[PDB]
């Protein structure tokens, strides 16, 4: 008998697959200054010199 | 080299990423008691009652 | 803008299927009613698919044995249609010229157990073909894929997305 | 069950998504931005190394 012709449980379809956000408490994460440069720093000057 | 450049074009925003998540690490080392160590919390002293 | 720099820059950088109570506010003075403890007039069922699994108003034992064919037995000392595929004509008369009335009741069982297979079978396919409608149908999906929105809804949290610095 | 709606947040500065500044302190974020010293016996000894 082929798969899927077996007889199957009658059941809610699985939610296993899903995205889920948090409810994070206030104290949680800290407070967050100082952009960080991602841009590398320039030594034109100094070579140049 | 193309990929070592990718690798080189890519660091600073790792340690940018680096450098937060550390310093949320350090957040979660929030205790209250590792920082003023006498926080007087309450006391009371023997009464008539 | 040379064409030795112009392959490399861009290399370096790459930049009817329900049977509950259809109306909608029946169904809401009847728990109104039934917090009380009172019946109604009209009639509530719970949700489920339309279908009955309606079997002996249906395929049957057989009878292959005659009105007297086995106390006169007794006497005498004795490619699918459905299931079964259809034999030829002279093939399948010498082999019930062999067999005996002993086994002509096991020959009965045998193919009401291929009939009721087969005939649970396509209905528990068509069951499957109705429920897996029934389980979108009950979650918002529509079918084979002044409002005001819920925070429950798909897009419309309260807990937005805070940005790293460094983006 | 019984979700409620957040309504509006008058926001001040520095609280805020994209309210880093380089000019902040980095109180935490470990990692420093040092000046160059330019001095002209370190520039030969920098040419040196």
């Amino acid at each position: 008998v082929d798969s899927k012709l077996l007889p199957k449980n009658i059941e809610p379809p699985l939610t296993s697959q899903y995205s889920t956000r948090h409810d994070a408490p206030r104290g949680l994460f800290p407070f967050e200054s100082y952009k960080p440069s991602v841009q590398l720093p320039d030594m034109a000057k100094l070579k140049k010199m | 080299a193309l990929y070592d450049y990718y690798a080189l074009q890519l660091l600073p925003l790792q340690k940018a990423v680096r450098g937060h998540v550390l310093q949320f690490e350090w957040h979660q080392n929030s205790l209250l008691t590792n920082t003023h160590p006498n926080f007087l919390s309450k006391i009371r002293n023997i009464n008539v009652q | 803008l040379s064409t030795n720099l112009i392959s490399k820059i861009s290399l370096l950088r790459p930049s009817p299927i329900v049977t509950e109570q259809p109306s909608a506010e029946i169904r809401e003075a009847y728990i109104e009613n039934f917090a009380k403890g009172e019946h109604i007039s009209a009639i509530v069922p719970g949700q489920s698919i339309s279908g009955t699994l309606e079997l002996s108003a249906q395929f049957r034992v057989p009878r292959y044995h005659s009105k007297n064919s086995f106390q006169q037995a007794l006497q005498m000392k004795a490619q699918y249609y459905r299931g079964l595929p259809l034999y030829e004509k002279n093939t399948l008369l010498e082999r019930l010229k062999q067999l005996t009335p002993n086994e002509i009741k096991e020959l009965e069982h045998l193919h009401d157990a291929v009939f009721v297979n087969t005939g649970l079978q396509n209905v528990r396919k068509v069951r499957t073909k109705k429920w897996k409608k029934y389980w979108q149908y009950k979650a918002g999906i529509p079918i084979g894929l002044k409002r005001v929105p819920n925070p429950n809804f798909l897009g419309n949290c309260n807990i937005k997305d805070f940005k790293p610095p460094y983006i």
